């Protein structure tokens, strides 16, 4: 760990500057995993309707769908007004 | 080229060849032909010598305008049809386009004039692999696509090289320009069949690569590149032309040499058609294979030519190179006649 | 009445940038303890007019071993490009709204090394052609950075409707974000200016002449024009990057007063380094973007498209 | 394959003109065919001597073509019977002279009418049982 | 005129590769291809494709064919050529606009042009489809699914790009 | 099949003769085998753009992005036998006739 | 393919993009979807020889539909008729032709 | 600073696209009379005009299946005017 | 309309500029092929923008990443293989 | 291939909507949550029939319904909506972030008047079990009929009979 850290810092001195854009590109590809809020980037990139939202005929029996877009029934994206 | 450089470039035609015949879509397809154009130039290219440059250019020029010529008829057919699935040509002037696009990337038909000289300029390891892995990625294609290929068109091309191929090994000297005239003919026989039946087309393959690949690069265990050169051999190592006089009249076709494998199949399969005029003539002109083949025999091991002095030093030493695959590759190029029911399992 | 917009948006530029060399040699004599140009008029005030009315009138020379086809039209692109520049610029109405205008604005900003290609190789001459080499190789050198710094900028911003450019940077400047980026753009812009020390495009004291090549009279006068307007103009497109500014709909007068002036102060920038440092040299002219600006920009379009996913901030402009 | 169909329609041993005519151009186009290909492989002088060369080979095929459809339709006429495979062979190797005489080689002219007499003959029999060259898959 | 825009666009396109395919010095060669490119642009941009013809302008126009000017600078012939310096590529200039000209004319009279293919000769507008997109921009969304749907397309161009380096180099070594 | 189609694959037809008919100059076959991948590029968009095949955008840049690598080679193959020759004139580009 | 090494691994490495009726970005159609759900609908399971001619009216409606040729053919004489009877001065145009 | 406007932003744009969800109904009911009002007109004229011609009966199909298919804008619009066709293909690529 | 007429007048009054003032008075190739390559490559993430707005943006995530990776792996082997370093 | 008969010019009158795009897009929530019922079945009518020609009678209804909302609020705060409508053509995007004010005024009048609340972020987008009393299409696409598909292959493998059977080979 001594000769490492001496070898980092020995790069360090004759070059700053890949050692800068190493250190970026080994943090931008790591935090992705390490990350509470890249599952809502999909929620929120899902959230957004580009088309219509096709209706489904009413055959009886459909618990979660609404029949008003005001009908509590349904997803709501609350968690994305707080947000 | 380093040898990790080497070994990658070799992997990427490896790859590019293998993903031609894994794909389902006709871009995709193209997509695996350039990229094996891209890295075989480097490999062709060993010893950086003005004949490599001129080879190099030479079969650069005569691919990349059918890998083109390749994407010129995608287009059409998906203008005709609207999809890129590999199957029939649902536009005939497409297909017309597409199998000499193929052929030309290949060479059966004039198409075929940058074969012979590409060859000779390239290393002799290197035009082992232009001459025994470069005939399966067109092969792939016009395998998939046999329905609907004309037969005027596919048969016309497959006479012109076996007989363009076979007249030019006579009057050929340098043992790399007979092995491409040699590979000609055999084109046009293994695809002779393709519209007709597909698996012989693929027995051919299989055939026709283990004994050129076996004597392509057991040529290059003698070391020579000449017919004198080859002679010379006799002396040194006379195993070596004893096993070149084999696969010699094996690649003539022989029995009970297992080159006569294919050259047998095929006629079979043209007289199930009623095609019967076809086979008699590209049996005949075989005959000028047999010609080229048995006066390169005639100088190797069948007669003894003069050796030289100089020579005599080579003896005290041996082969460095351990002839990867090279001795069982003869045995089942020349003896494998007898298992010929293995026809089913290709199918 | 298109026309007129046309022309509304042709005349001020082409009277910029003739009076732009008044305020070039002058503001550089200051930062020299000279004056600059005073005795023409009031405060020199006149002489954009004196050489926009003696490169005019000067004889053109012709090179005696040239095509005057290529030595007439290297000319003509040069300049024609700079003001096709200014069409899709966001002044709080952009002139034309091209969804695409930034890979439209790089698009003739790559078109611009053409002009300095054959302008080198018709006038055929040792100077012309090695000029010519260094130029044209040295601007699409670092064209390849241009290209990846804005992908990371406006990869926060949205398309690249360079009318969006005004709704995201909204709150704070986008450099605030992107400071790394910023002098990573500022500088790239140097070369393809053909500005301050990425000078080798014309070399003043050991090539005579590059770009420009000896082009005399009517083709150095929109030669003269071609990296001048272009200067005025990625002075813009720097200031309406990062350097953004407000645009009330009720008044768009306070949009233009906020752009021009930092517009200007970007171009007084440009005449702040054109004297003031030295001049670089061109294998450290390859050397600084390939092996430093090259890796660094690669990793920072790295981190910039990662965090929109790391924080959710993806733009909406889709 | 319109040519073919221009030959192959005119019954035999009549319309002799007709089968001269359409022997002609068959032979004819098989002139053009390898004359330019002569002219791409092997570069020749000044334009003057490029057609030169194009219009012997043009001839030759052409004349070999002229002559045997005339005697191959005539001998029919005189000889009244169309069907008999002799009728393409009296006339199939005189194309075989016609090459001798263009050629100036009594050897070669002979022995082109031991190989092209016998492939002209070939051809009758090609159109009688029913020979297909370039058959069809079928199986 | 303004009805035939996709017209006049596609018969500049063909003398424009008449002009440059009739190989004249390669660096008007060059020009030739290039004002092709210009409107090969429109054609592109008038069908909807903004993003596909604009990106053709950045790279190869405004790209790869400034090396085909860089490399006919150093590696040239030392009297480069012209259309009058040669007689040959002055005929094949002719013959290409004369062959154009006369296909204008057999399309503009009867439509019916079975050259090759079967085409027609009317308007080039009734090809279009009507319909309207929403608000997203079809091509836009379309190259968008490079890194959504590309998946295999995505290391092939990679690796291929990565093996177009490890091939350059080595061919331009030097022994 | 509009005009705006024929124009395009004409050019292309009139781009393929023009590559096969090699003046004394390689860079010019070269630069008219340029032609036809733009000429494919242009043809493919119109398809692909009129029939609103989505997905199959991909393809024209993928057309791009190859259809130029071999020039990437190409060009520095005409630099090699410029290297060696001295010139990009095809006429000395025969070595390999034996 | 030669060797269909995506049916064995039943991974999608090129089937995504073969037709457009698959799968979409957001759900946009193609020119021709109606007419490709059709043809390929009729002919699955039935082999490349049986559904040339079996499936021939799908087809024909379908390679109609990307090159829109017939109908112009209809179109055009529609043209050519209108030109015609208007260069003499028989049918007059109704006025919603224009503003 | 970026990140919470961009959010903001991006509601903003669901505020948008929800209006054009709401408005896309009459839309389309008003495209629907529009288009099929104007293929009346087309056949209504095709009548008059072509009667000589031998067998070229009115509105005859040209897709042998009977299920409905996007019209072509040209006969929607071919028929019409050179100028609202200059207007309507190259109209929204034009307008800028 | 207004795209192609303002190329239109653009052109006249440069052309016009000239002519009132006409009338009236190795390594460089080395270099330029790894631009060519670069360029390239940087043809492919261009659309990055309107991507990062997929519903599967993780696999749009990690495949961008790679295309950038490759470019840096391709600078690397330029790098290091002396290569980038002009010849001497 | 047939007839493509298509309906009449006397059905295609309807009472069309005299506004623009700014009065339109003004309320647009409102009257999208207020107006649903028509608009739902017809297009779903458009979406299950796959032909406009089917759904005309929900065609007019749609438009019809939309004037019943349109004049609600001429009786009404059509003042406040006025003013608003006004102030949202001002902006080239059409964008509600520079009239919230306005939007406040629209809202707070139609909330007591009328009671149309504002609809929430995401209400909208929302499939609905919309009610219909049309029965499905048989085949939306009218399809014809299906070839039959070749008799699918079974039986116990059996060994070749006399072996490979190609030439003189055996076993
Ligand atoms: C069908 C039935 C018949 C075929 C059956 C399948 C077997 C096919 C091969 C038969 C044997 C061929 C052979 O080697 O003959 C001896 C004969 C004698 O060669 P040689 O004189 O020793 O010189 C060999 C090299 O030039 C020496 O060059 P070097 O000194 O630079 O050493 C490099 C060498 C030695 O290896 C290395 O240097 C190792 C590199 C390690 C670093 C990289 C690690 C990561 C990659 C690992 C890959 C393993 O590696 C390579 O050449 C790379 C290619 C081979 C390994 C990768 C194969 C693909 C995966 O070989 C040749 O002439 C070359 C053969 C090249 C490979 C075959 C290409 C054609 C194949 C056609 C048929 C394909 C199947 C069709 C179905
Ligand atoms: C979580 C955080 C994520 C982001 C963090 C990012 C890293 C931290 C920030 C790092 C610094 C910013 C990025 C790097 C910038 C420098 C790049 C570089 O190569 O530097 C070394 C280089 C010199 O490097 P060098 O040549 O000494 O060494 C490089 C390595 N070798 C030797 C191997 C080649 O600096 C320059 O080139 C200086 C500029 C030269 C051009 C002359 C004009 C300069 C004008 C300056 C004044 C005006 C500034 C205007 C700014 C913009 C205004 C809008
Ligand atoms: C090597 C690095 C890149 C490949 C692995 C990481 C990305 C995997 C991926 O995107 O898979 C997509 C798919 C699997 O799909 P998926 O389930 O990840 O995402 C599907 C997304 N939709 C529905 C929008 C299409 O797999 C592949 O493309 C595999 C390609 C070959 C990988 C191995 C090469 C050697
Ligand atoms: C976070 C955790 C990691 C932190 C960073 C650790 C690694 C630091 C690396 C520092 C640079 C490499 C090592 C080194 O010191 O190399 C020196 C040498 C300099 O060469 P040069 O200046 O030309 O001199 C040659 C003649 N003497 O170097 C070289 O010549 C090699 C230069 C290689 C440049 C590659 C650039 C690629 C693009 C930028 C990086 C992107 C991300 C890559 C993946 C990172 C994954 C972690
Ligand atoms: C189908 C048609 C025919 C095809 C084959 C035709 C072959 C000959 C054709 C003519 C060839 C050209 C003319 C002659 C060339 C001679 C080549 C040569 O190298 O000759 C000299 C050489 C000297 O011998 P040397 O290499 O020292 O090896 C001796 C054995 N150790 O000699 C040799 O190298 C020869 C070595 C022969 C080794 C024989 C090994 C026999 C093994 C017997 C195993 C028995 C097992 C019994 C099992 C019983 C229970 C089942
Ligand atoms: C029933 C229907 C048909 C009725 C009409 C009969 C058939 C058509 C006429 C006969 C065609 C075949 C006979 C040969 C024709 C071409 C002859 C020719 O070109 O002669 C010139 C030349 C010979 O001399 P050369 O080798 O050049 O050497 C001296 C150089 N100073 O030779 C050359 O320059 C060319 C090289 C030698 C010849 C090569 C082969 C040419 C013929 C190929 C087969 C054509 C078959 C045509 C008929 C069937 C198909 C329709
Ligand atoms: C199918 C076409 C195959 C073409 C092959 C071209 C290369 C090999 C043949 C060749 O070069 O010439 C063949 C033929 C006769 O050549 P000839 O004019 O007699 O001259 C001989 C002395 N140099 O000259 C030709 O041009 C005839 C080629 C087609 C023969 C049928």
């Amino acid at each position: 760990a001594g000769r490492i850290a001496s070898f980092l810092k020995n790069a360090w001195a004759k070059e700053p500057v890949l050692v800068a854009s190493f250190a970026i590109g080994g943090l931008a590809i790591i935090l992705p995993s390490l990350s509470p809020y890249t599952n809502y980037a999909i929620r929120i990139n899902r959230a957004t309707p580009y088309n219509y939202p096709v209706p489904l005929r009413d055959d009886g029996n459909m618990p979660d769908v609404p029949s008003h877009p005001q009908d509590p029934q349904g997803p709501s994206l609350e968690w994305l007004k707080n947000l | 080229m380093n040898p990790i450089i080497y070994t990658t470039l070799i992997m990427t035609v490896m790859s590019g060849t293998m993903l031609v015949m894994i794909s389902s879509h006709w871009l995709l397809i193209w997509i695996g032909f350039e990229m094996n154009l891209l890295a075989m130039i480097p490999v062709l290219m060993k010893n950086f010598n003005p004949r490599a440059t001129e080879a190099a250019t030479k079969y650069f020029l005569t691919q990349a305008t059918a890998s083109m010529m390749l994407m010129m008829a995608i287009i059409i057919n998906l203008l005709y049809s609207g999809q890129w699935t590999i199957t029939k040509m649902f536009n005939p002037v497409a297909m017309t386009m597409m199998t000499m696009a193929l052929a030309m990337k290949l060479g059966l038909s004039p198409f075929h004039f940058w074969v012979p000289e590409v060859t000779q300029g390239i290393s002799l390891q290197a035009g082992l692999l232009l001459l025994t892995w470069q005939k399966l990625a067109p092969l792939s294609v016009l395998c998939q696509i046999s329905q609907s290929i004309n037969p005027n068109l596919m048969l016309t091309m497959a006479m012109l090289s076996i007989l363009i191929g076979g007249w030019g090994g006579l009057n050929q000297t340098q043992l790399r320009k007979i092995m491409a005239y040699s590979s000609i003919a055999h084109m046009g026989w293994m695809t002779a069949v393709l519209p007709y039946n597909t698996t012989m087309t693929i027995l051919n393959l299989l055939i026709y690569i283990t004994m050129t690949l076996a004597m392509f690069m057991l040529l290059i265990h003698s070391s020579a590149t000449t017919t004198l050169s080859l002679s010379h051999t006799w002396n040194k190592m006379p195993v070596i032309t004893s096993l070149m006089m084999v696969t010699l009249l094996s690649m003539g076709g022989l029995p009970p040499l297992s080159g006569f494998m294919p050259k047998w199949m095929i006629i079979q399969e043209m007289t199930k058609n009623e095609s019967i005029i076809m086979p008699t003539l590209m049996a005949m002109t075989a005959l000028l294979n047999l010609y080229f083949y048995m006066r390169l025999a005639y100088s190797s091991s069948l007669t003894m030519f003069p050796s030289t002095n100089n020579m005599k030093m080579k003896w005290q030493f041996e082969h460095t190179k351990q002839m990867k695959l090279l001795p069982t590759m003869i045995v089942l190029s020349t003896l494998v006649l007898p298992m010929t029911p293995a026809l089913s399992s290709l199918n | 009445m298109f026309m007129i917009n046309i022309l509304s948006l042709i005349i001020p530029i082409l009277l910029a940038v003739a009076f732009l060399t008044l305020v070039e040699r002058k503001v550089l004599g200051y930062m020299q303890l000279r004056k600059g140009p005073n005795v023409v008029g009031p405060y020199g005030l006149l002489q954009p007019i004196a050489d926009a009315l003696k490169l005019v009138t000067k004889e053109p020379l012709r090179p005696g071993t040239s095509s005057i086809s290529m030595f007439i039209i290297a000319p003509i692109l040069g300049l024609s490009l700079a003001l096709t520049m200014w069409v899709p610029l966001p002044m709080p109405y952009p002139l034309i709204n091209m969804n695409l205008g930034v890979l439209f604005m790089l698009a003739m900003s790559s078109l611009a090394v053409y002009s300095i290609l054959w302008s080198g190789w018709a006038s055929n001459s040792k100077y012309a052609l090695i000029g010519a080499l260094r130029a044209v190789a040295q601007t699409i050198s670092y064209e390849v950075t241009l290209a990846i710094i804005l992908l990371s900028v406006l990869l926060m911003n949205g398309s690249y409707t360079l009318s969006t450019l005004i709704t995201t940077q909204e709150h704070i400047w986008m450099i605030f974000t992107s400071w790394p980026l910023a002098m990573m753009w500022f500088i790239s812009t140097l070369a393809e200016t053909n500005r301050a020390p990425f000078d080798l495009t014309e070399g003043e004291s050991e090539l005579v002449s590059g770009f420009n090549v000896e082009y005399a009279a009517g083709p150095f006068a929109m030669f003269f024009m071609a990296e001048y307007a272009n200067i005025i103009m990625m002075n813009a497109f720097t200031a309406i990057l990062f350097l953004g500014a407000s645009h009330d709909p009720h008044t768009p007068e306070l949009y233009t007063i906020n752009f021009v002036l930092k517009t200007l102060a970007l171009t007084i920038t440009f005449l702040w380094i054109r004297a003031s440092y030295p001049r670089f040299r061109y294998d450290q002219l390859m050397h600084l973007l390939w092996k430093s600006f090259l890796p660094l920009t690669l990793a920072l379009c790295m981190w910039h498209i990662s965090l929109p996913i790391m924080t959710a901030s993806i733009p909406p402009q889709s | 394959k319109t040519l073919l169909h221009k030959y192959s329609d005119i019954p035999e041993g009549t319309e002799c003109h007709r089968k001269a005519y359409a022997s002609t151009s068959i032979g004819g186009a098989t002139g053009l065919i390898v004359s330019a290909y002569s002219i791409a492989l092997k570069p020749p002088a000044s334009f003057l001597e490029g057609v030169a060369r194009t219009g012997r080979y043009t001839f030759t095929s052409a004349a070999i073509g002229a002559i045997f459809g005339l005697t191959s339709c005539i001998s029919a006429q005189v000889r009244e019977k169309p069907d008999d495979p002799l009728n393409y062979f009296i006339g199939g190797c005189a194309g075989g002279l016609t090459l001798g005489a263009r050629t100036r080689s009594y050897g070669i002219g002979a022995a082109a009418c031991a190989y092209m007499g016998l492939t002209a003959a070939l051809v009758k029999m090609g159109q009688l049982e029913g020979w297909q060259v370039f058959a069809e898959p079928k199986v | 005129m303004t009805m035939y825009i996709a017209f006049i666009l596609s018969t500049i396109f063909v003398i424009g590769f008449v002009g440059f395919s009739s190989k004249p010095s390669p660096i008007y060669g060059g020009l030739g291809l290039i004002v092709s490119g210009g409107v090969g642009c429109g054609i592109v941009l008038n069908f909807g494709g903004s993003f596909l013809g604009l990106m053709v302008f950045l790279i190869y126009l405004g790209g790869m064919l400034v090396v085909f000017g860089y490399t006919t600078a150093m590696a040239t012939e030392m009297y480069p050529e012209v259309w009058v310096s040669n007689k040959t590529v002055f005929g094949a200039f002719v013959s290409g606009l004369m062959m154009e000209f006369c296909m204008v004319y057999y399309a503009l009279k009867e439509e019916e042009v079975e050259i090759i293919f079967k085409f027609n000769g009317l308007g080039d507008w009734v090809i279009y489809d009507t319909g309207d997109s929403g608000f997203f921009s079809e091509e836009a969304m379309g190259i968008a699914a490079l890194y959504s749907y590309g998946t295999w397309l995505v290391i092939v161009t990679g690796w291929s790009l990565l093996i177009g380096v490890v091939v350059i180099m080595e061919i331009t070594r030097g022994n | 099949m509009p005009l705006v189609y024929m124009n395009i694959i004409m050019a292309f037809a009139i781009a393929l003769a023009g590559l096969l008919m090699y003046r004394s100059h390689l860079m010019s076959s070269l630069l008219c085998l340029e032609g036809m991948m733009l000429s494919l590029f242009i043809m493919s968009t119109l398809i692909i753009l009129n029939t609103h095949f989505t997905l199959a955008n991909m393809m024209p840049i993928i057309l791009l992005v190859f259809a130029a690598c071999e020039a990437a080679l190409g060009l520095s193959l005409l630099v090699m036998v410029s290297n060696t020759y001295g010139t990009d004139y095809v006429q000395n580009l025969n070595l390999l006739q034996c | 393919p030669f060797f269909d090494v995506q049916k064995r691994l039943g991974l999608d490495l090129d089937r995504w993009m073969t037709i457009q009726s698959a799968e979409q970005p957001h759900k946009i159609p193609g020119r021709c979807h109606a007419f490709e759900k059709e043809w390929i609908e009729c002919a699955h399971g039935i082999g490349g020889i049986r559904a040339e001619k079996e499936c021939k009216i799908e087809f024909d409606d379908f390679v109609e539909c990307l090159l829109r040729q017939k109908t112009m053919k209809r179109l055009s004489a529609i043209k050519r008729q209108r030109d015609k009877l208007i260069k003499e001065g028989k049918y007059t145009p109704p006025p919603h032709h224009l503003g | 600073s970026m990140m919470k406007w961009n959010r903001e932003r991006r509601r903003l744009q669901i505020e948008d696209f929800e209006a054009r969800i709401a408005l896309m109904p009459l839309f389309q009911a008003e495209k629907d009379r529009r288009v099929l009002q104007m293929l009346r007109e087309n056949l209504e004229e095709e009548a008059i005009i072509m009667k000589d011609v031998p067998d070229w009966k009115v509105g005859e199909s040209v897709f042998h299946t009977t299920r409905w298919v996007t019209p072509m804008m040209g006969e929607l619009y071919g028929l019409r005017t050179n100028e609202e066709i200059l207007s309507a293909t190259y109209g929204f690529i034009w307008y800028t | 309309m207004n795209i192609m007429l303002t190329l239109l007048t653009n052109v006249t009054l440069a052309s016009l500029l000239v002519l009132i003032a006409f009338w009236l008075p190795m390594k460089f190739f080395l270099v330029a092929i790894t631009f060519l390559l670069f360029d390239l490559e940087i043809a492919l993430l261009l659309p990055l923008p309107w991507a990062s707005q997929t519903n599967n943006l993780k696999t749009m995530l990690t495949m961008a990443l790679f295309l950038l990776i490759l470019l840096a792996a391709s600078l690397a082997y330029e790098w290091t293989q002396k290569g980038l370093e002009w010849a001497e | 291939p047939g007839i493509v008969e298509l309906p009449t010019l006397e059905d295609l009158k309807v009472q069309e909507v005299k506004v623009s795009s700014s009065v339109l897009k003004a309320a647009a929530h409102h009257y999208g949550a207020q107006c649903d019922k028509p608009n739902k079945e017809f297009m779903l009518c458009r979406w299950e029939e796959k032909d406009p020609r089917r759904c005309l009678e929900e065609g007019k209804l749609v438009n019809q319904c939309a004037l019943d909302f349109f004049r609600q609020i001429k009786r009404h705060c059509a003042e406040p909506f006025t003013e608003y409508w006004t102030c949202i053509d001002y902006s080239g995007l059409q964008l509600f972030r520079h009239c919230r004010k306005q939007q406040a005024k629209f809202d707070e009048c139609v909330l007591d008047k009328l009671g149309w609340v504002r609809p929430d972020l995401g209400e909208l987008s929302k499939v609905t079990k919309v009610k219909t009393d049309r029965p499905l299409p048989e085949n939306p696409y009218h399809s014809r009929a299906r070839p039959e598909p070749n008799p699918e292959a079974e039986g116990d493998l059996k060994p070749a009979k006399h072996g490979s059977r190609l030439f003189f080979w055996t076993m």
